[PDB]
């Protein structure tokens, strides 16, 4: 009978409670009930990280702020993934997310199997920025997360307006 | 260069032809390699998973997902019953 | 019994060199050495086969010492410095080697289980001392 | 430790799987977790096979001709050979259509291989992921539902990869269009498509999209037919272990018959090692599978099931007649097609091979003509001829296949009458009343009562599966015999030598070994020198098989006390090994049939496939 | 009682209800019924929507691609697949539909009703309730019922004017008056 | 060429993967025939299992499950076994053999116990 304040006629989806964005409880088709939210909430905070660089990097390439090397001057956005992929600077970049991605793999292994008790998107980089208020430090996490979302959003909408529309830049 | 055993393999007249390259390169070994050695991890992790077996806290003091509780309570995906059968409708 | 873990049975002492006191700061030295081996281990695995744009003039191994320039050299030395003096040991730790860097990945993990993280570090930190003592002389000599 | 005997080893790797008497993960979420540690081992073996293939193979110089280059698998580095036999070997060849599989997938280069590769590995630690953590919640996945969808996916690759794809216009975007645009992905053609020699790739995509959504609809059904009627009484692992290895058992079987009748990988039928590989591979498979489903049906019964009014217990209420007349139904078979061929050997020997009985098979011969021919072959039954036939490699039969086809039967029966009365006689019989208080197996029950060798259930597959093998290789002999024939041209001297036995071994096994021997002598050695030397390995892995079955265990067990004697009197030893440490003790009876068992199907697979290999080359 | 006391069963005339079911699909299938319900006010609101959607563009027009909104009402729905509108409004009508009532009908929207079952999130009560513009209701019961069924007679009478106009435009032609 | 790739690679890996894998497997194996928890899951009365079987039975006794179990004692099935025997004396009292002696509570205490000292966890002191 909670009711999820999003969706008026749904019932919150109850394994939402006591995390960050759950006072909306936005979780139609609802699936933290089927999969675990800590899961739920790595792959949320990691897609909204990703998306949050990956905007600026698409605004910032499209507008001309290219690197110093050649091999990245006169590379727009769209031909840039098979540009540096054959330039090997992708392979490189990959190389770091996948130990990036090695360190989220364990952290999630270990969370999820109960072994470690690290939070849902922590990857221990930062603690010194965190407001260390409670209230504070819940809010500085929903701000990530709406940011996040957002950005996701806002990428998804960038990224293909601009390769339905080749012939433009960042206001689209 | 290989001296042929068979009769069709005369007959016929088919040619082991030899790849003038090698066709993977060392780059993409090492990639393969190394994914194999994330999943050699976790295989070590399934071996210390199941040899332990599973303890006992867990499915007892971990409450069922609301998926879990209302399929036990009503009766589906195999519950209700002591088989698996990954086959079952 | 942090460091023994199978191979063996007992501390590995045969020059009898630990004796208690020495051994903590022993074993901070091997926990470093063997940090420190990992990496330089990754570091000639991997520049032979991707090169950090800038850098696709360097020679690896140790003609890296005789090329990238002295002034390059000392930056890397004084952030290597940097971290060594202004890191200090956390707190609580257990020693000279807790540094706090993933340490809370140690929190409420039983005994066995920190310990075996603490074996596999040192094991893996002693094989790729090795493994970096005979990837240098190989290189230098032949 | 390990005050234990070598017994200990073989008594618990017996049972190292059996997971219901491991107490730890006795929860179905740790069996489906094994399940997905078992998928994980499948993908990473696809890996391996698709690695070497990509690494150290031809498969960009297999696309433009695969009638003129043969597939290698991969590259041979062993120390032992001789720089000679180095410079001979290429690479090890393929004997398996793994080439073909991926041409007609639409592998056009190794650079797909390799992310196939990959990819595999990514699907392996995937699994391995899913089975770190069992769950209630992973139980739900499955289902004849999640089957089906997997065959809807995999047509949705095969309309991706179809020749025609290039021609199909984009029906999701530009509508269905006309018939022919749809006909691009979606056939049913029929039967072989000429040049590839192999079902179209379209008629393939159309099959699993139609296989798929007609799943989806017959498990909805099943589950509304389980919404009333709703019983789940009899609930075992061993139940739905026997239905799923029943039903893999003949899917497998089915599959070996219908991909040599109607090949789906492109060319295929031109590659005749492994066609015969694959046939034969498939029927040993679906031959296991069916074994192994009567095995848990009866372990069911041993250890899972409680007396009813139900349709077991009507089964075992009357397990005597089913047993009698399954027994009467082998005798017949046996006893007949024994003496037909041998009185077409004693007729062929006798130089009247006139007078041989050869009994037309008239029956399927009717079927072949009425429902598959398009063209008057035998002309019972039916005599038209069609106006558009379609094309693929049903076998002509004639009087040999008739009695091949009654020796089939009799193993097929024998195996089953086997099956059926060990399954039946766990509940107990009147040597062994009490049969189900000692498990499914056991050594014996001593000599008294006359004696109990083998009467326990699990000696009951033992002995069954050696009429496994034996029917296999009977029907495996069959196809390969007339293969050989058909690809050779003969088709009469199979259709005249196979009516008697001496022609099955002269024309069949002697003539057909003699390039496989030929593998190395003192001229040299060829390519076929591996399978001379695994023909060999066979035969001994099988005589060693011979000596675990023939020889039991007392005799061996007073030997290995002496032996232990010699080792405790030895110098510079007894101050070492007290025998107290994994006691050395002699294989216990159950352990012995079971590894001599092993033994001897293991020399069977590996002397046929030696033997497929030097004759199919 | 009829129809577990549903809403839609009463008469114009008087307390004499009309209690419209020949062949008795409500006594038939009484666990189903808020299915029956749900689907009757899902058809009743969309034909709403739809002739309202068959009578404006005979008035105006968006301008757009000239090829789905420059047409007619029974050849507009092919060349508006066609353009990318109806593929779009398809996407935000199932986005609506999936999370809307595949997740206030079923208790596990992520699990077809084969492998779910269930389907006890539809009560009697909260049939048509979406919890959309409820602050509009009045706040009595009795006016609650009567704006209930009010609706349903809208819905239906919506339902047979969709079918007719369409039917009719199909027929003829023409614009809102589809007659010959 | 053709031969490098799978030459380089295979001397390093074959030696390694066939000798030094296949080695340590089998001493390793060796190791865990003497190891404690040697096949623990499979030797009756292991301390690993043992200890597994008595920590089952603390989750069991401290988190109850909602749904009914399969009893481990069947007779421990019964909701009620007062009312299972206060039946069973009624029924036996109105089917006694004249005026017998024999009571039901007896009967019970006679039939549950058994004298099976060489039945494990019997000879764990158990
Ligand atoms: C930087 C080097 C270094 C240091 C400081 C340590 C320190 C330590 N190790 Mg250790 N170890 C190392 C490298 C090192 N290790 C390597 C490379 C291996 C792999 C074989 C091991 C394997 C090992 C085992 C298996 C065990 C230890 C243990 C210990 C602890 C007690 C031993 C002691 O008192 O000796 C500290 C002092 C030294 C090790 C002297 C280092 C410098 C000497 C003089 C070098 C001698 C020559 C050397 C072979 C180099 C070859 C060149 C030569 C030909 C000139 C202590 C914390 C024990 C432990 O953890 O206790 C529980 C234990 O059981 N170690
Ligand atoms: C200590 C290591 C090291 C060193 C000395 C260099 C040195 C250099 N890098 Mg470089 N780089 C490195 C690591 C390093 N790289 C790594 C790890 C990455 C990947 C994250 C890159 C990615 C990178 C890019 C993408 C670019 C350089 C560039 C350059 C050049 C100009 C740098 C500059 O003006 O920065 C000023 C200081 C801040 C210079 C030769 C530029 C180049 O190629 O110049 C032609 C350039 O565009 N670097
Ligand atoms: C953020 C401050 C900063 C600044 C202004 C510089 C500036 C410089 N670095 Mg440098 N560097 C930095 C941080 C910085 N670095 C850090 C954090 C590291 C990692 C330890 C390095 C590692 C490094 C190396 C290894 C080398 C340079 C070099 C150089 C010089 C030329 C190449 C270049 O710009 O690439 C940046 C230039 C004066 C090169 C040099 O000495 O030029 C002669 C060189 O070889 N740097
Ligand atoms: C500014 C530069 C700088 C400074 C101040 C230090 C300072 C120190 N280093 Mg050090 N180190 C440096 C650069 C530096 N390092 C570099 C560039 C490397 C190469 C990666 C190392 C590698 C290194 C190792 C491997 C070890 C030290 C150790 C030590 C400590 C020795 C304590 C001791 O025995 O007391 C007298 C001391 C705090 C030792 C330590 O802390 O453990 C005992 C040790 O084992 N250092
Ligand atoms: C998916 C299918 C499936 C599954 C899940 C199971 C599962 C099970 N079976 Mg089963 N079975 C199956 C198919 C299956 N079976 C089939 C197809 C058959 C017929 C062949 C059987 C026949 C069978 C019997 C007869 C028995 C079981 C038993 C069991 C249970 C214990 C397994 C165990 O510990 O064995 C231990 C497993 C082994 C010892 C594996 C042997 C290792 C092989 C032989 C190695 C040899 C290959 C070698 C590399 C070749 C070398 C060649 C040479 C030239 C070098 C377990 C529940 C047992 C049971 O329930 O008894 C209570 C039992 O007695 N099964
Ligand atoms: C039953 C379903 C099914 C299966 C088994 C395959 C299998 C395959 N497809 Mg495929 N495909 C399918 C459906 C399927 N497809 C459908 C429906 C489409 C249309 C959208 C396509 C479109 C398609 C293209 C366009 C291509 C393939 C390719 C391939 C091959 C390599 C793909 C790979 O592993 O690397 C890619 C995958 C990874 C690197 C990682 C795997 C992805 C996740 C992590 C694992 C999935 C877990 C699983 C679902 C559980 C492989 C044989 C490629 C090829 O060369 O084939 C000829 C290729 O280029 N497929
Ligand atoms: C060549 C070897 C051989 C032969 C002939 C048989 C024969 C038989 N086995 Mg058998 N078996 C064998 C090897 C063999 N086994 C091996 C190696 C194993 C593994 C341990 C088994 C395991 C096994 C089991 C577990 C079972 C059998 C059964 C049977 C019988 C099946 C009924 C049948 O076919 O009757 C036909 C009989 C014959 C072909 C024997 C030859 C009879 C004559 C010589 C041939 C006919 C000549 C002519 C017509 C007669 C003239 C009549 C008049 C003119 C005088 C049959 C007696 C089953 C059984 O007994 O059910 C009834 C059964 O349950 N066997
Ligand atoms: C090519 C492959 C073909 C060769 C494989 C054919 C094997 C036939 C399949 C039958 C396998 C199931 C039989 C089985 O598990 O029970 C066969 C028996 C069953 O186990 C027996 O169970 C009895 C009570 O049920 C007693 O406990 C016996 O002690 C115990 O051995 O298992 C053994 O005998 C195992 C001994 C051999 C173990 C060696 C491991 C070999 C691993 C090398 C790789
Ligand atoms: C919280 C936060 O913010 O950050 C966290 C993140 C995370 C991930 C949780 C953390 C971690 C763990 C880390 C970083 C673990 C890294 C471990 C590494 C890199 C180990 C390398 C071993 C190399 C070996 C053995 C080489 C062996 C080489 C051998 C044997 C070579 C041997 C030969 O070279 C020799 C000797 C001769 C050659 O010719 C032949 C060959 C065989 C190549 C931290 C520390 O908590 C920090
Ligand atoms: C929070 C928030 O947002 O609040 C929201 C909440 C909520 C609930 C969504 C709201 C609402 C209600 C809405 C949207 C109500 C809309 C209702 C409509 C459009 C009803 C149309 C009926 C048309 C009929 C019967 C056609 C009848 C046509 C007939 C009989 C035609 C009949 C013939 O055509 C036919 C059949 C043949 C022709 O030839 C001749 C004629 C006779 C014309 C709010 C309050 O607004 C806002
Ligand atoms: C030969 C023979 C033996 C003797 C065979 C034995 C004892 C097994 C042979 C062991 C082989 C030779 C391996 C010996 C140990 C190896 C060093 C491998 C050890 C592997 C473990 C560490 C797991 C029997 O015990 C027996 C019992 C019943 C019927 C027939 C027979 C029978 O024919």
């Amino acid at each position: 009978v909670k009711m999820s304040p999003s969706v008026p006629y749904l019932p919150y989806p109850e394994r939402l409670e006591g995390w960050v964005g759950g006072e909306k409880g936005f979780d139609p088709l609802r699936t933290s009930d089927i999969i675990d939210v800590y899961w739920l909430r790595e792959a949320e905070l990691k897609h909204g990280r990703i998306c949050m660089l990956a905007t600026l990097g698409w605004i910032s390439v499209d507008a001309g702020w290219r690197f110093e090397a050649e091999m990245f001057q006169g590379v727009s956005v769209i031909n840039a993934h098979n540009k540096m992929v054959e330039m090997g600077v992708m392979q490189q970049m990959l190389s770091i997310v996948g130990v990036c991605e090695i360190f989220s793999l364990y952290l999630i292994k270990e969370g999820l199997l109960g072994k470690i008790q690290r939070k849902a998107g922590d990857y221990f980089i930062g603690k010194n920025f965190l407001p260390k208020e409670e209230d504070k430090a819940k809010d500085m996490q929903l701000k990530e997360l709406e940011n996040g979302r957002l950005a996701m959003l806002a990428f998804s909408g960038i990224c293909t307006q601009a390769n339905l529309f080749p012939e433009s830049h960042f206001p689209y | 260069e290989r001296i042929p055993g068979g009769k069709f393999t005369k007959a016929q007249g088919k040619i082991v032809a030899t790849p003038d390259e090698d066709g993977f390169t060392d780059s993409e070994v090492a990639l393969a390699l190394i994914i194999a050695a994330v999943v050699l991890y976790l295989a070590i992790e399934v071996t210390k998973s199941l040899f332990y077996g599973e303890d006992p806290e867990t499915t007892a003091k971990g409450p069922m997902t609301p998926f879990e509780k209302r399929v036990v309570e009503k009766g589906l995906f195999g519950s209700r019953g002591d088989s698996y059968s990954p086959f079952r409708p | 019994v942090a460091g023994v873990c199978a191979p063996l049975t007992e501390k590995f002492d045969p020059l009898g060199l630990g004796t208690e006191e020495k051994m903590e700061q022993f074993t901070a030295a091997e926990i470093k050495h063997g940090r420190c081996a990992m990496i330089a281990c990754l570091g000639y695995v991997l520049p032979e086969w991707f090169r950090f744009p800038g850098c696709e003039s360097y020679e690896s191994g140790l003609g890296a010492l005789g090329s990238l320039p002295a002034e390059g050299w000392f930056q890397l030395v004084a952030l290597i410095g940097a971290h060594e003096v202004l890191v200090k040991p956390r707190e609580g730790g257990l020693g000279a080697f807790d540094f706090g860097l993933g340490s809370e990945l140690l929190e409420g993990q039983s005994a066995e289980e920190v310990e075996r993280k603490q074996t596999v570090e040192r094991n893996n930190g002693r094989l790729a001392m090795v493994g970096f003592a005979g990837l240098v002389s190989q290189e230098l000599m032949f | 430790y390990g005050r234990c005997a070598t017994q200990r080893y073989f008594q618990v790797l017996g049972n190292i799987h059996d997971i219901e008497l491991n107490e730890s993960l006795n929860s179905p979420q740790a069996i489906q977790a094994l399940s997905f540690g078992q998928l994980s081992v499948i993908l990473l073996w696809l890996a391996a096979y698709t690695f070497h293939i990509g690494w150290s193979g031809n498969f960009e110089a297999f696309i433009d001709n695969p009638l003129g280059v043969q597939p290698i698998n991969h590259f041979v580095l062993d120390p032992h050979y001789s720089q000679y036999k180095v410079d001979t070997t290429i690479a090890a060849l393929t004997n398996h259509p793994i080439y073909h599989w991926l041409m007609t997938v639409g592998f056009t280069s190794n650079a797909q291989i390799y992310r196939f590769t990959l990819g595999l590995e990514i699907t392996a630690a995937v699994m391995l992921v899913l089975s770190l953590a069992p769950s209630v919640g992973l139980l739900s996945m499955g289902g004849l539902e999640v089957v089906s969808w997997i065959s809807i996916c995999w047509a949705g690759h095969l309309v991706n990869f179809a020749p025609g794809a290039a021609n199909l216009t984009n029906v999701v975007m530009e509508g269905p269009g006309s018939l022919g645009n749809l006909m691009n992905v979606l056939t049913f053609n029929g039967g072989i498509q000429l040049g590839t020699q192999a079902l179209a790739v379209s008629d393939v995509a159309h099959h699993h999209v139609a296989i798929g959504i007609v799943g989806l609809w017959i498990s909805a059904l099943l589950r509304v037919s389980k919404y009333a009627w709703n019983f789940n009484t009899q609930s075992s692992y061993h139940l739905d272990l026997s239905l799923s290895l029943t039903v893999g058992g003949i899917l497998t079987s089915l599959l070996a018959q219908q991909a040599y009748v109607y090949p789906a990988l492109s060319y295929l039928p031109y590659d005749y090692l492994t066609t015969t590989s694959l046939y034969v591979h498939h029927q040993y498979i679906g031959a296991f599978l069916a074994t192994g489903g009567f095995v848990h049906g009866g372990i069911f019964l041993v250890r899972d099931y409680t007396l009813s009014n139900d349709l077991v217990g009507k089964l075992l209420a009357t397990k005597a007649t089913v047993i009698s007349t399954l027994s009467w139904i082998t005798l017949f078979l046996g006893f007949h097609a024994t003496g037909l061929y041998m009185h077409n050997d004693a007729m062929a020997a006798f130089g009247v091979p006139q007078k041989q009985i050869i009994i037309e098979p008239v029956f399927a011969e009717f079927i072949q003509q009425v429902f598959f021919l398009g063209t008057p072959v035998y002309g019972l039954g039916s005599a038209a001829v069609s106006s558009t036939p379609t094309l693929s490699f049903l076998p002509i039969i004639s009087g040999g296949d008739f009695l091949v086809h009654h020796a089939i039967a009799l193993g097929l029966h024998t195996t089953v009458l086997v099956l059926i009365k060990g399954a039946l006689d766990s509940q107990g019989s009147y040597l062994f009343p009490d049969k189900q208080s000692f498990g499914y197996g056991f050594a014996c029950d001593g000599p008294g009562r006359g004696g109990t060798c083998d009467i326990s259930t699990w000696d009951s597959f033992y002995l069954a599966f050696f009429w496994v093998n034996n029917t296999v290789a009977w029907f495996t002999y069959y196809f390969h015999w007339k293969v050989l024939s058909l690809w050779q041209s003969s088709t009469a001297v199979f259709d005249e030598n196979s009516l008697y036995l001496m022609g099955w071994f002269r024309d069949y096994l002697w003539q057909n070994c003699a390039a496989l021997l030929s593998g190395y002598d003192s001229l040299g050695s060829n390519d076929l020198a591996v399978w001379a030397w695994a023909f060999l390995l066979a035969h001994l892995a099988w005589a060693t098989g011979f000596m675990f079955l023939i020889s039991w265990r007392g005799y061996w067990q007073e030997l290995i006390d002496t032996v232990i004697y010699m080792h405790l009197k030895a110098p510079f030893f007894n101050e070492i090994w007290s025998a107290d440490v994994v006691t050395p003790v002699a294989l216990s009876i159950v352990q012995a049939r079971f590894i001599g068992l092993a033994h001897y199907v293991a020399g069977f697979i590996l002397t046929y496939l030696a033997f497929v290999v030097g004759a199919t080359s | 009682e009829f129809a577990g006391g549903l809403i839609g069963g009463q008469s114009a005339f008087a307390s004499q209800e009309y209690n419209f079911d020949p062949l008795g699909l409500a006594e038939k299938f009484p666990e189903q019924l808020p299915f029956f319900r749900e689907a009757e006010l899902k058809h009743g609101r969309i034909a709403m929507l739809a002739w309202v959607g068959l009578v404006v563009p005979e008035f105006v027009r968006i301008p757009g691609p000239e090829k789905c909104w420059q047409a007619s009402a029974v050849d507009a729905h092919s060349a508006c697949v066609e353009t990318g509108a109806l593929t779009q409004v398809f996407i935000f009508c199932g986005t609506l539909e999936i999370c809307g009532t595949w997740a206030k009908m079923n208790p596990m929207p992520y699990l077809p009703l084969s492998q779910s079952g269930s389907t006890g999130g539809l009560t009697m009560e909260n049939a048509g309730d979406y919890r959309l513009g409820v602050n509009f209701l009045p706040d009595e019961p009795e006016k609650v019922k009567e704006m209930k069924l009010k609706e349903l007679k809208n819905g239906r009478l919506a339902m047979l004017a969709f079918g007719g106009a369409i039917t009719q435009a199909t027929l003829t032609g023409s614009g809102f008056p589809w007659l010959y | 060429a053709y031969g490098d790739g799978p030459k380089k690679w295979g001397a390093v890996l074959l030696p390694l993967t066939i000798f030094g894998v296949g080695i340590t497997a089998m001493g390793t194996f060796v190791l865990y025939t003497f190891s404690e928890d040697f096949f623990w899951a499979f030797v009756p009365g292991s301390k690993r299992s043992m200890e597994l079987e008595k920590k089952k039975k603390e989750m069991a006794e401290k988190y109850p499950s909602p749904v009914v179990q399969h009893p481990a004692d069947p007779l421990a099935g019964l909701v009620n076994r007062a009312d299972y025997e206060k039946g069973l004396e009624e029924a036996w009292d109105k089917v006694k053999p004249k005026g017998s002696t024999v009571t039901v509570e007896e009967k019970l205490k006679e039939l549950s116990t058994q004298n099976n000292p060489h039945y494990w966890r019997n000879a764990i002191k158990s």
